[PDB]
RNA sequence: GUGAGGGGAGUGAAAUAGAUCCUGAAACCGCAUGCAUACAAGCAGUGGGAGCACCUUCGUGGUGUGACUGCGUACCUUUUG
RNA sequence: GCUAAAACUAUGUGCCGAAGCUGCGGAUGUAUACUUUGUAUACGUGGUAGGGGAGCGUUCUGUAAGCCGAUGAAGGUGUGU
RNA sequence: GGGAAGCCUACCUCAAGAUAAGAUUUCCCUAGGACUUUAUGUCCUCUAAAGAGCCGUUCGAGACUAGGACGUUGAUAGGUU
């Protein structure tokens, strides 16, 4: 069984137990979130798709940790035109484990 | 107070010439060589993170339109009757879902063509 | 275990040495021996002598035996140069590099 | 006329990829039992059973 | 990395016969284009060769339209000066129809190392026949 | 070769402190191991990416290599460019 | 490669398509209020010649008859952060 | 339907690196163990075939190569008649 959830302005496609990273949260660590906005779910032969949402349905997480991705170089040079720079950048995330999923 | 330029201007040589690990030839033993790569290296990585998006949205895209013509239907087509019928789902998904799925696959289309009539 | 021997300053060129050790590398002792008592190379006589140097300290200093030794090991390095001076025509003049070369054999079995 | 760009070493080597030396055919001898170059006189005088310097 | 990419290990080949009698010539090589380079498999990948076999019979049976038989010209050059070579159609598929197959679909597929791979899953044989019975080929009406 | 040079033994806290001998960087030149490479055209990278080798907390891990593929004509100066 | 087009003229329904716009996360300048603030909102953040602001490292003097050091300083060479 | 010193053949030479690497005739090799990574798998012992090359005497073949002839079951080169 899977189902279809949004966080973070994208969407991932989860199974019970999986672990992905989204953008961060708020909520601090050990906490449980609960997505109410499932798109889809499907359990092998029962097919359910959500017009927007399926009605119903609940996807419930549980929240590891906060951490930054790898360090990542910016540069910019306008060759003959004596100008250049450069700045670094780590982006934040949240690791999320996945608990229950209900249709 | 006079100054020797040399360990500092050693130890900023030699953090360029690791960064240059890897390159062929004098790329990665001369300076003056390898510090003109490592710059052009930053400049294709600024651009490249900007053309990745459009080339997986690209592989995401022919993918659906292979599964969409396999049940019936062709891409534009399909995008349609899912609008219509107001699913949200994304094109990332629904390549995931064609590729590893094809009941599912074999479904949405369903649905887009029932809001398409 | 492997048993060493270096010949240093010797009066030749690196990469004309590095021919002769080339033809010797991994070979038994006996037919190294054959192959460098009959080359017409000059290099040949130094190989030759590094090579029994080597042969005579596994024999004398770590008594083993030379049936089944073998070269498993050799290389040539660059030595110091001498510099010189050679006139040329219309006054002009160039500059001679005499090289010289270091050369290694390691015996074992 | 010279070059307009050094060599690279690879390239160089790969030039060299033909140096490489070649054995002499050695024998060994019938009537003394030491090797000798074929075809030659061995080193004491002897070729085919025969000595030169009694 | 969600997204994944197929496995040459694990990619299948089926055969397809396909024949070439009455057929447009640019038509027909397009849809045998995009079966050899596998856009038709929804594990289609840019740098892996996902596509089918196509064998072609009854190759000299493929027309064109217009005055294309008289008109259409095909060039070839040796590199010795003013060796240049001409053609048209009627002689090159009454003497070598391969070639004509070979030169439409070689322009339709991309042009490099995973091309010419991909071109040469593509049989034309002249007759009804081919020797190619053991692999038990499908046919394809395209 | 009564040579040069080395291998043992010995001195020394240390001899890769052994005589142009404290430390011993880079250009440049070897040897060994792992992977890639002899049907394929270009500033040599960059975004993807299969396979192989070793390590391993056995992985959605680490290290090395990079078949195949999208894009891509060095740097400085002087110039309307 | 294309001929009741994969050409031209007219009309329509969809879709692709940029570093534009929107979504989510982060940084920073100015202004207006919280009547200390570092918290909100709003508007901004391509740049040669130039102008303005804020910093990192190096050698030496005081603080220093202090603090670290043969249970290993400076320097060299890797690794992690 | 006819129709030119022009085009394709026809004449001479080269040509399967034509990676699509083509075809025909004839010839050669048929042994035992151990192990795990059960695989055209890795290490032992025993076996070196048909042939090719090194070497030699040489050439009306030749820069070096390559190519041709011969090596005592012999006229390949020199000498001798």
């Amino acid at each position: 069984m899977y189902a279809v959830i949004q966080s973070g302005g994208k969407q991932h496609r989860v199974v019970e137990g999986e672990t992905l990273k989204v953008e961060l949260l708020k909520a601090e660590s050990g906490a449980t979130i609960t997505f109410d906005d499932v798109l889809m779910v499907v359990n092998g032969d029962n097919i359910q798709i959500g017009a927007p949402v399926v009605a119903g349905a609940k996807v419930t997480a549980e929240v590891i940790g906060h951490g930054r991705h790898d360090k990542i170089r910016i540069i910019k040079m306008r060759r003959r035109k004596h100008y250049r720079k450069q700045q670094g950048h780590r982006q934040w995330f949240t690791e999320l484990k996945i608990t229950g999923i209900s249709g | 107070a006079r100054v020797k330029r040399g360990v500092v201007a050693h130890r900023r040589h030699k953090k360029i010439l690791a960064r240059a690990k890897g390159y062929y030839g004098a790329r990665s033993r001369v300076y003056r060589v390898a510090f003109q790569a490592v710059i052009k290296a930053g400049q294709y990585a600024y651009r490249d993170r900007r053309q990745k998006k459009r080339q997986f949205r690209a592989l995401w895209i022919a993918r659906i339109n292979a599964g969409a013509r396999q049940n019936g239907l062709s891409y534009s087509r399909m995008i349609d009757g899912l609008k219509k019928a107001q699913v949200i789902i994304d094109r990332r998904v629904l390549a995931d879902i064609a590729m590893h799925d094809a009941v599912a696959f074999a479904a949405l289309a369903e649905k887009a063509k029932g809001a398409l009539a | 275990m492997e048993v060493t021997a270096k010949l240093r300053g010797a009066a030749i060129s690196a990469q004309k040495a590095r021919l002769v050790a080339d033809l010797i590398r991994g070979k038994s002792v006996a037919h190294a021996l054959n192959i460098l008592n009959f080359s017409n190379k000059k290099a040949a006589v130094l190989v030759k002598k590094a090579l029994e140097s080597a042969i005579a300290n596994a024999e004398h200093n770590n008594s083993l035996d030379v049936d089944d030794l073998k070269v498993s090991t050799i290389y040539v390095d660059e030595g110091m140069s001498l510099k010189r001076i050679m006139p040329r025509a219309k006054g002009r003049a160039d500059r001679i590099t005499k090289r010289t070369c270091h050369i290694t054999v390691k015996v074992g079995v | 006329a010279v070059q307009q760009n050094r060599k690279s070493r690879s390239r160089r080597d790969m030039r060299r990829s033909h140096d490489a030396l070649t054995e002499n055919a050695l024998t060994v001898d019938q009537a003394t039992g030491e090797t000798h170059r074929r075809h030659h006189v061995t080193k004491d005088g002897f070729y085919r059973g025969r000595q030169l310097f009694a | 990395m969600k997204t994944l990419s197929a496995k040459p290990a694990e990619v299948q080949h089926d055969w397809f016969v396909v024949d070439a009698t009455g057929k447009t010539l640019g038509r027909l090589a397009t849809e045998i284009a995009r079966r050899l380079r596998g856009k038709h498999k929804t594990s289609y990948t840019p740098h892996v060769d996902t596509g089918d076999y196509i064998i072609v019979i009854n190759a000299e049976q493929v027309q064109v339209t217009g005055n294309k038989a008289l008109d259409k010209k095909y060039y070839r050059h040796t590199e010795f000066p003013g060796g240049l070579k001409e053609t048209n159609f009627e002689k090159l598929v009454a003497h070598k129809p391969e070639e004509i197959f070979e030169r439409a679909v070689k322009g339709m597929l991309p042009k490099g190392p995973l091309g010419y791979a991909m071109i040469k899953k593509m049989k034309v044989y002249a007759g009804s026949e081919h020797p190619h019975a053991a692999q038990q080929p499908q046919v394809l009406d395209i």
